[PDB]
This record gives structure tokens, C-alpha cells and sequence, in this order.
């Protein structure tokens, strides 16, 4: 109260002087059971790829996609992520990748 | 269609006619008027950033754009409980009627509180509570409600005092201690202060007390029919709902950056763009704060001004007799009963009407000596042949003697002067 | 999606194609729990302000804890309508309102420790009606009350240009 | 602190002028409060993004305050119309209207100045001693019904005498005290007596 008043004294009444609100107890992390990697190797390990006129998509979906190993490598000259960050890879879902 | 001012209606004005009731009504009308708003409080923080450290330490930047909301809001809430006592605390005391209910032939019971009644609310305040009436979001975002410092049974039971005290003491209980005087008298002591005089209403007790009875029951059965009479005090209350709904809404906006949600911007992204779109979020949800508490201000200021008329007006009108024309109720105040209400009072003024008319010849003084002679008190009139000297506002005809009369100047000066006889006891 | 709250079994029927519920404020409200498929609803764990009911340090340094709209539950305890009050002592006694809690309910500092009372509104009084007898006055007094208004502001003026850019 | 109402209207001036002070030390989202540091720090193409940062914040500050004072000064005239109507009809005449200029029946007011406001000296005059009387709502003493031109008939227990309301001042009944109408057949509660005649 006397912190937020800015007054070494109060005199009598009722103030309100912050929030109370619970914390949580435990942390629960939640995610489907798939353990097949992402066929990552197959898209940037590929022999041949397609001219840019006829750009190739592949569908990425139900794996689990380790991008560190993408990120943390050395072999990229350019890694830009828009609307989001790479390093929070690790902890987001998607609905159905496309590279 | 082009609207209508009313009915058209000339008065069949001329300089030696006046038009003289002959008999009255006891009308009972209704005021409405809201008293204290709903006591919000609003969690800056919580609202802005919930339960997020992040956006927290970002908020903080601003300064105190929140602890001032805080601030205004508590005045706010402060403002509403002293508009409530204002209003209806301005009884020292808590009186309570009589088990006998002696009152002259008129009929309280429907105004007095019923006993066995949950909380001693009156039938037409169970009306009133009856006919005024999303809330899970609201105390999600940091919004909550704080309850009013008097509950309504101690409004019920203030109103009670009051209504208990004037019936059993009139106006002396406002101004010193409650003086008991039987009803009767009471209101004879009213009809005089409305120039009527005392044995009209001795007269026409029975009369009186059955219009009353009649204006209160049709009160009753207006309260229970007609919803929208109250439309004042819910309106202030949908008006604060919106302002809480919006309030809610506005949660849902971008105000330009990536995503509404700020949880996926922090799962999203990494501080040094994350607190760009977090400090756009604050912006923007600030900004819906700071608007929101204006309009709590002024609609606050609005309310205190309605508290200030509502209390200005318990004091003249159910503590006393009113002379101000029109600020109790169409016609002549005769006085008035409050009534609580959620948010809001409600007064039943007890007013005197003229009902039915004639004309008569008038004269602004008759020559009797040589002498003008004015009356006292009333005006001259005249049946056709004989001239009496009346009350103005009841026709009630008397032979003009030296007291209804008083002499001054002759009849060289009045305009209009007629001759007649002025009796000798 | 991460967050903080309390999940509970919920009774809303999503479609298959529909990961996760929202409210009014766009915030989620219901999620489908990813290994099994059920319906989890998300409602925020309690909160609400907390004040210090204080009888003034001048006269002691003692005070009470008032937490808005929560139950005793959740947080020498009054349960009210305010709230769950902690520190006050709950008196059957009635005085006239002091500090105002709420609902009623106001808080003092007697003799010593803080109490809490349900105010009273005035002393009861009953009216000696009768339909044949007046009270009169016998005797009278001058009294000369305080009527405190105020009449103006103090005129302040800021200099906007050399405020914001000094 | 009798006076707290005019102390209150100060203090909350003062934290406005307070609070408006301390937003000078918020970044409101820039890298810095000071607006020096930015302008030596940054380029003039970033250094003019948040010097509008500034300008937005402290501007907002200012409105807020503006916008306080404008509700403030609303509230602080909507009293001082109410202290000039309490002098004029209160000081400057005597009011009739009940708990406008006092508790109690209004003799007179004083004005007296004082900071940024006015203090009414109300002199009222309150009945203090009562007592008990049996009354009538008139008497009847020839088959006439009599009422009292201005004031209330009273018993001590054995004779009937007419008073003022607001003091018990007890006169004989007489002709020129009241005033005849009707008769004794119609007034609810008429009693039998005596009205003397000068
Ligand atoms: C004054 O008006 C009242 C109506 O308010 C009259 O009372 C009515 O009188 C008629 C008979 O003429 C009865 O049938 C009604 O039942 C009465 N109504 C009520 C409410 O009592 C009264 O007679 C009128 N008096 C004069 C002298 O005109
Ligand atoms: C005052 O009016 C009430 C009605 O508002 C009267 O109560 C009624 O009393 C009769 C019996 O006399 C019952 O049959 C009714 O059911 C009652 N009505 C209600 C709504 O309860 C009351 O009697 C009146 N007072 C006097 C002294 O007659
Ligand atoms: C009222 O009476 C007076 C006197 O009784 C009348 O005055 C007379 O008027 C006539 C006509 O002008 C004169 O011849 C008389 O000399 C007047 N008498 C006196 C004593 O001055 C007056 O006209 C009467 N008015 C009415 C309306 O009847
Ligand atoms: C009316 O009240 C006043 C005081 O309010 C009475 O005056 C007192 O009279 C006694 C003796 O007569 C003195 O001892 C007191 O000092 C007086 N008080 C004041 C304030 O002057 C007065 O006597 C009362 N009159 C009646 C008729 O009861
Ligand atoms: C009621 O008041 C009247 C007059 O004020 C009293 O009558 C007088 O009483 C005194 C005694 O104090 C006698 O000396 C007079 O002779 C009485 N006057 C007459 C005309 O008889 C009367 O006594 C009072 N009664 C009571 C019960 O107090
Ligand atoms: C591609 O090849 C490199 C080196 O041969 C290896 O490190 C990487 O794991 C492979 N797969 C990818 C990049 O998905
Ligand atoms: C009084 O006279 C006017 C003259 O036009 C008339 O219209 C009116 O009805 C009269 N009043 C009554 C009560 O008859
Ligand atoms: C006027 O009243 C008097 C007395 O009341 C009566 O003698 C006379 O006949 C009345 N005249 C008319 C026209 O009513
Ligand atoms: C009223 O006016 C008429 C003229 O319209 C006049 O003849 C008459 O004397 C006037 N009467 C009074 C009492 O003024
Ligand atoms: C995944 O979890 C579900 C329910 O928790 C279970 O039925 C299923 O067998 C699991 N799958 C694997 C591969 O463990
Ligand atoms: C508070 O708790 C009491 C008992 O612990 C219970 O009866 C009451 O319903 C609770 N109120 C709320 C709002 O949870
Ligand atoms: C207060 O009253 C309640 C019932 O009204 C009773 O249960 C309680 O024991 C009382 N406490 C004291 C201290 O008298
Ligand atoms: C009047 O009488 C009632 C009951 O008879 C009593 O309670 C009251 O105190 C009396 N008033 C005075 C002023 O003596
Ligand atoms: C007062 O009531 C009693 C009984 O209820 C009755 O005898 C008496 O006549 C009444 N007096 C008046 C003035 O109404
Ligand atoms: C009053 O006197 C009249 C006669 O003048 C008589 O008829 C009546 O009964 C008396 N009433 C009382 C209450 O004495």
C-alpha cells in the first residue's frame, strides 16, 4: 500500500494495491505419437532438381520435423523464416508442409 | 406523416370571465431516475497481457497509462456508493409504521413493506425489481463487478424509514425530530399549501382517500404491464453492458499485427520482432482501455448529475411539500413516496388536478360606499345575479362580508369595479 | 498452441476437422487433446484484485487483506459477498460504516484489533401514530451548519511544444 | 478535514499534473526516454520512427490529461452553478426548499471565502423539545364545524385550545382564530366544544 501510494504514511481506508492470481502447478506438453522422421533428406539431398519455371512441391505430413538439423548446419548460404522464427520450429505443429 | 404538437385548443379568454373548478382528482404519477451505475473494475494488466511475462515487461514501458485506469475506475465506484447515499440516506433515523394502519381511510399497504416478503420489499418494489433484468468472458479478461456498498435490502429498508416517517410525521422529520399528527390533518396541512382550504379535504375525505387507493392500483397494474415505464434504468444498464462487450471485442482486433492472439506471436516469433508486434498489441488494446474509462467518465458525470436531481428531489418532495411547478409531478404537489429500484429510485408524487370547470363573471372588486373592496383571499364570482367571494382553485361559493373582504381606495382607480353588498356580522 | 489455465471435460462437439474452439475475445476456449479424442474445455484459473484494509499507520500498523471475488477456498477468515477477507475479526455487533467493504459488509479498528460488522443504518425509531395525537414543539434551537462547495480549478496551463519537445 | 472536498479537488489536480510529469520517463515503445540519446544514438531514418514513438506517447499523455481536466472542470461547474444558486436563494433571500440550505427549517446563510471555494454558514431553526397533545380535526360548537385559520387544535386533557405547528404556544378558541364551514356531520373525528366570541 505504501509503494503504491508513494507515501511513507497512510491514513485509514481501503486501497487497492495489486492482483492476486494463481500460478500453475505442473507443465503439460501435448503432441500426437509419430515417429517416422520427415523425408527432409530426399528434398535437399535430391540428385536432380526442377527448373525453376516447373518448381517442384512435395507434401510433408505426418512426421516428426527435426528442422535444428536444418538450421544448425552450415551448408545453407540463405536461411530466412517470414512470420515466424526458426529456432521456435522445434515447437509448433503444421497443418500439411509443402517444399 | 407530419407530426402532430398536440391537440388544438383556444381558451375562451375575456376581461370579466374566469373559469372556477368545481370539483378534483388525486392523481399518483411515476418518476424514474437512475442513481448509481455498475461498480467495474478492470485488470490493466491482465486485459492487455494475460499471463504473459513478455508483454508485461513491454506494458511497463508506458508508464502508468495503467494504474491510472485503476484509479479512475475506483473513483468511479467511490462516486456510485455516495450517489446511493446521497439519495437515500438522508434519514438520521429508521422508523417504522404502526401495526394499526389508522391512516384516514387511506391505503399503504402497497407501498410499505411487506413483512413476510424476502426482503421487505414492498409489492410495487417487487415490481420494479421484477421489471428491470457473456458474464464468464467478462471475469476472464480481467474484467469483474464489485458489489454496491448498500444491498438492496438496506435500500428497501432506508425507503421504508422514510415512507414510515412521512406518513406519521409529514415534513417534520426532515427538518428536526419526527413530530406524529394523524394523517388527516397531514394532508389538510397540504391542501392548504396548495391554497385549497383545510374543509375541502374534510369533506371529501372518503373521496380523497378512494382516489388514492384507485391512482395507486393503477400504478400497480401499470408497473406489471408496461415493462418499458422502467426503460431509464435498464437503459443505463445495457448502456454499461455494451461498453463491457466491446470492451471484450476489441480483444479479437490485430490493430495491425500479425495474429489477435498473443500467445502465437510468443510462440511464434523471437523477442526482437515478437515485442514489435506485442507493442502493437498494446497499443491498440491501450487505447480501447483509455476509451473505455472516458466513457465510464462522462457516463459517470451523467449519473451524478441524475443522483444529484434524484436526491435534490427526495429532499423537497417526499421530506416536504414542493411549491416549484412541475418538479413533482404534472399539477399541485401534494407529496411523494420513494421506491427503490435496481440502480435507481422511484418516486410516486401525489398531486392535486383540477377536474371539472364552470365559468363564471368575475369583477376585480365591487363599490359598495364608495369604497373598493378586494377579497382576502380568492376572487369574486358570479352566478348570473348574486355575487360570492370563493377560493381560487375550488368553487366554493360565500357571501361577501367585511372578513372575506378588505377596503382599500374607492372606485375611481379600479378598472372593472362593480356595485354590490358588503355584509355587516 | 501454448498457455495457461484449467482444463476441464467438456461437452461441445467438434467436428473432425476442427482442432481447437475459441471465445468471444478470440482467445481459445476448447482444445482437442492430440493422443486422445476428447474435448478439453480451457477456462482461466481464479484471479482478482487485492486491497489492504488499514486503520492509518498513525494510529497502527496492523491491517487486513480483502481478495475480491474469490472464495476463501481458493486463496481468522470472513467469507462476504466482496469477497474473503483475512485479518479482520467477524462481530455480530452493528456500527455505523467506518471503512466500507462491501455488500453491507464495513470494517473498523476497536478495542485491540481490525473487526468486520454489518453496517448499521441508524437507530431504530418507531413513530407513537395515532389517529387523534399531535406532537408539538415546546422549545426550539439555532443551529448554524458548514456547507463546504467547490467554486474553481487551479487555471493550469501546459506548454505542448516545449512539453513534448522540449 | 472539514474542508476535504476543496482539499480533495486540489489533490486530484495534482496527481493529474504528477502523473502527466512522470509519463515524460516512459519510452512508450522507443529505445530511450531521453530524447538526446536518440538523436545522437540513431540514424536520422530510424532516430525519426522513434521520435515519433515519443511524440505519439507523450501527445496521448497530454490528451489523457486534457480529456481528465475537461470532466474535472464539467464536475467543478456543475458545483459552482450549485454554490450560485445557494447564494442567491439562500444568502441573498430565504429558501423554502427542504434540505437545500440546511437541515431544519432555513432562517438565514453567510457566505465566507475560502481556496478555490465557498463555505455557507446555514443558521436553521430545528425544534428541540416536544410534547404530546390530543387533537381534532375541528370542533363543532353550534351544529357548525370550526377550523383553525392557521395552526392546530390541542387538548391538555381537559380544555381545547388552537397553537402554531412548529410552537407550543396554546390560545383560546375564538372567532377570529378560526373559521367556519359546512357542518358536524361530514369532518371525520369533529369534537364538541366551545368557540368564544370577542
Ligand atoms: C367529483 O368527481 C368524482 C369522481 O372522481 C365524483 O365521484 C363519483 O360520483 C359518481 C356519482 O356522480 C359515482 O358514480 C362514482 O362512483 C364516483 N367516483 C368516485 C371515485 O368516488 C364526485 O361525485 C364528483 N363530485 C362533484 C360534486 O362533482
Ligand atoms: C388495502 O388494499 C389491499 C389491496 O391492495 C387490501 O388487501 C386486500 O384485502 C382483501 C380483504 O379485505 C382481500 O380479499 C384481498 O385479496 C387483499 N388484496 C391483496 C392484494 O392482498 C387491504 O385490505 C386494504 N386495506 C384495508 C384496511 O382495507
Ligand atoms: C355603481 O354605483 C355608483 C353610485 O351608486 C354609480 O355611480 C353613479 O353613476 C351615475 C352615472 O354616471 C352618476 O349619474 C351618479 O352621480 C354616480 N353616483 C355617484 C355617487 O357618483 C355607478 O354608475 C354604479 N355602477 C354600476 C356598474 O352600476
Ligand atoms: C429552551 O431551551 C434553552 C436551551 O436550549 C433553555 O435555556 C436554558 O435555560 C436554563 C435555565 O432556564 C439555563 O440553565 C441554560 O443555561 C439555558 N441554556 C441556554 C443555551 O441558554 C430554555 O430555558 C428552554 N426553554 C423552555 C421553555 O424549555
Ligand atoms: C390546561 O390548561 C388550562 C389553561 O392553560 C388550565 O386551566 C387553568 O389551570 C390553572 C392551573 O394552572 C388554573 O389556575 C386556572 O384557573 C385554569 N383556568 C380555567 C379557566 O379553569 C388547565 O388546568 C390545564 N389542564 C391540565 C390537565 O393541565
Ligand atoms: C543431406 O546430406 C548431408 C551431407 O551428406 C547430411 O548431413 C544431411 O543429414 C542430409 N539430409 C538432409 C539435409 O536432410
Ligand atoms: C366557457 O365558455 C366557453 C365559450 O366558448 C365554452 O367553450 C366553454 O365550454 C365554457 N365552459 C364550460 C365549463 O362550459
Ligand atoms: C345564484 O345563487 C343564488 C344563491 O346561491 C341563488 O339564489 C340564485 O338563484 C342563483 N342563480 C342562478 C342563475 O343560479
Ligand atoms: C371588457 O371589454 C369590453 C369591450 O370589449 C368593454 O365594453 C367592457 O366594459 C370591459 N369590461 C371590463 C370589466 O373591463
Ligand atoms: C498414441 O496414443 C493413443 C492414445 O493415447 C494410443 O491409442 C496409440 O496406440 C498411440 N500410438 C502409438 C504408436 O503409441
Ligand atoms: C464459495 O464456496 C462455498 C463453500 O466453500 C460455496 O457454497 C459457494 O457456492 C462458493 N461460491 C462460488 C462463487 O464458487
Ligand atoms: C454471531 O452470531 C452467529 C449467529 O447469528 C453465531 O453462530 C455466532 O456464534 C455469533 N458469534 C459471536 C462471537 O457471538
Ligand atoms: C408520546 O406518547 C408515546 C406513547 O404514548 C411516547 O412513546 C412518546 O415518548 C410521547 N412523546 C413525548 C414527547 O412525550
Ligand atoms: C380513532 O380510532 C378509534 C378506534 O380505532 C376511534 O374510536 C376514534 O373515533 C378514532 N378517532 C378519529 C379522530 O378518527
Ligand atoms: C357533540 O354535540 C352534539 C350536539 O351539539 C351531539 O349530538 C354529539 O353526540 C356530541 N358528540 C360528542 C362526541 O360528544
Amino acid at each position: 500500500t505504501k509503494c503504491t501510494l508513494k507515501s511513507f504514511t497512510v491514513e485509514k481506508g481501503i486501497y487497492q494495491t495489486s492482483n492476486f492470481r494463481v500460478q500453475p502447478t505442473e507443465s503439460i506438453v501435448r503432441f500426437p505419437n509419430i515417429t517416422n522422421l520427415c523425408p527432409f533428406g530426399e528434398v535437399f539431398n535430391a540428385t536432380r532438381f526442377a527448373s525453376v519455371y516447373a518448381w517442384n512441391r512435395k507434401r510433408i505430413s505426418n512426421c516428426v520435423a527435426d528442422y535444428s538439423v536444418l538450421y544448425n548446419s552450415a551448408s545453407f548460404s540463405t536461411f530466412k523464416c517470414y512470420g515466424v522464427s526458426p529456432t521456435k520450429l522445434n515447437d509448433l505443429c503444421f497443418t500439411n508442409v509443402y517444399a | 406523416y407530419t407530426m402532430s404538437l398536440g391537440a388544438e385548443n383556444s381558451v375562451a379568454y375575456s376581461n370579466n370571465s374566469i373559469a372556477i373548478p368545481t370539483n378534483f382528482t388525486i392523481s399518483v404519477t411515476t418518476e424514474i431516475l437512475p442513481v448509481s451505475m455498475t461498480k467495474t473494475s478492470v485488470d490493466c494488466t491482465m486485459y492487455i497481457c494475460g499471463d504473459s511475462t513478455e508483454c508485461s515487461n513491454l506494458l511497463l514501458q508506458y508508464g502508468s497509462f495503467c494504474t491510472q485506469l485503476n484509479r479512475a475506475l475506483t473513483g468511479i465506484a467511490v462516486e456510485q456508493d455516495k450517489n446511493t447515499q446521497e439519495v437515500f440516506a438522508q434519514v438520521k433515523q429508521i422508523y417504522k409504521t404502526p401495526p394499526i394502519k389508522d391512516f384516514g381511510g387511506f391505503n399503504f399497504s402497497q407501498i410499505l413493506p411487506d413483512p413476510s416478503k424476502p426482503s421487505k420489499r414492498s409489492f410495487i418494489e417487487d415490481l420494479l425489481f421484477n421489471k428491470v433484468t457473456l458474464i464468464c468472458a467478462q471475469k476472464f479478461n480481467g474484467l469483474t463487478v464489485l458489489p454496491p456498498l448498500l444491498t438492496d435490502e438496506m435500500i428497501a429498508q432506508y425507503t421504508s424509514a422514510l415512507l414510515a416517517g412521512t406518513i406519521t410525521s409529514g415534513w417534520t422529520f426532515g427538518a428536526g425530530a419526527a413530530l406524529q399528527i394523524p394523517f388527516a390533518m397531514q394532508m389538510a396541512y397540504r391542501f392548504n399549501g396548495i391554497g385549497v382550504t383545510q374543509n375541502v379535504l374534510y369533506e371529501n375525505q372518503k373521496l380523497i382517500a378512494n382516489q388514492f387507493n384507485s391512482a395507486i392500483g393503477k400504478i400497480q397494474d401499470s408497473l406489471s404491464s408496461t415493462a418499458s415505464a422502467l426503460g431509464k434504468l435498464q437503459d443505463v444498464v445495457n448502456q454499461n453492458a455494451q461498453a463491457l462487450n466491446t470492451l471484450v471485442k476489441q480483444l479479437s482486433s490485430n490493430f495491425g499485427a500479425i495474429s489477435s492472439v498473443l500467445n502465437d506471436i510468443l510462440s511464434r516469433l523471437d523477442p526482437p520482432e515478437a515485442e514489435v508486434q506485442i507493442d502493437r498489441l498494446i497499443t491498440g488494446r491501450l487505447q480501447s482501455l483509455q476509451t473505455y474509462v472516458t466513457q465510464q467518465l462522462i457516463r459517470a458525470a451523467e449519473i451524478r448529475a441524475s443522483a444529484n436531481l434524484a436526491a435534490t428531489k427526495m429532499s423537497e418532495c417526499v421530506l416536504g411539500q414542493s411549491k416549484r411547478v412541475d418538479f413533482c409531478g404534472k399539477g399541485y404537489h401534494l407529496m411523494s413516496f420513494p421506491q427503490s429500484a435496481p440502480h435507481g429510485v422511484v418516486f410516486l408524487h401525489v398531486t392535486y388536478v383540477p377536474a371539472q370547470e364552470k365559468n363564471f363573471t368575475t369583477a376585480p372588486a365591487i363599490c359598495h360606499d364608495g369604497k373598493a373592496h378586494f377579497p382576502r383571499e380568492g376572487v369574486f364570482v358570479s352566478n348570473g345575479t348574486h355575487w360570492f367571494v370563493t377560493q381560487r382553485n375550488f368553487y366554493e361559493p360565500q357571501i361577501i362580508t367585511t372578513d372575506n373582504t378588505f377596503v382599500s381606495g374607492n372606485c375611481d382607480v379600479v378598472i372593472g369595479i362593480v356595485n354590490n353588498t358588503v355584509y355587516d356580522p | 498452441l501454448t498457455g495457461t489455465g484449467v482444463l476441464t471435460e467438456s461437452n461441445k462437439k467438434f467436428l473432425p476437422f476442427q482442432q481447437f474452439g475459441r471465445d468471444i475475445a478470440d482467445t481459445t476456449d476448447a482444445v482437442r487433446d492430440p493422443q486422445t479424442l476428447e474435448i478439453l474445455d480451457i477456462t482461466p484459473c481464479s484471479f482478482g484484485g487485492v486491497s489492504v484494509i488499514t486503520p492509518g499507520t498513525n494510529t497502527s500498523n496492523q491491517v487486513a487483506v480483502l481478495y475480491q471475488d474469490v472464495n476463501c477456498t481458493e486463496v481468522n477468515v470472513f467469507q462476504t459477498r466482496a469477497g474473503c477477507l483475512i485479518g479482520a475479526e467477524h462481530v455480530n455487533n452493528s456500527y455505523e460504516c467506518d471503512i466500507p467493504i462491501g455488500a453491507g459488509i464495513c470494517a473498523s479498528y476497536q478495542t485491540q484489533s481490525i473487526i468486520a460488522y454489518t453496517m448499521s443504518l441508524g437507530a431504530e425509531n418507531s413513530v407513537a401514530y395515532s389517529n387523534n395525537s399531535i406532537a408539538i414543539p415546546t422549545n426550539f434551537t439555532i443551529s448554524v451548519t458548514t456547507e463546504i462547495l467547490p467554486v474553481s480549478m487551479t487555471k493550469t496551463s501546459v506548454d505542448c511544444t516545449m512539453y513534448i519537445c522540449g
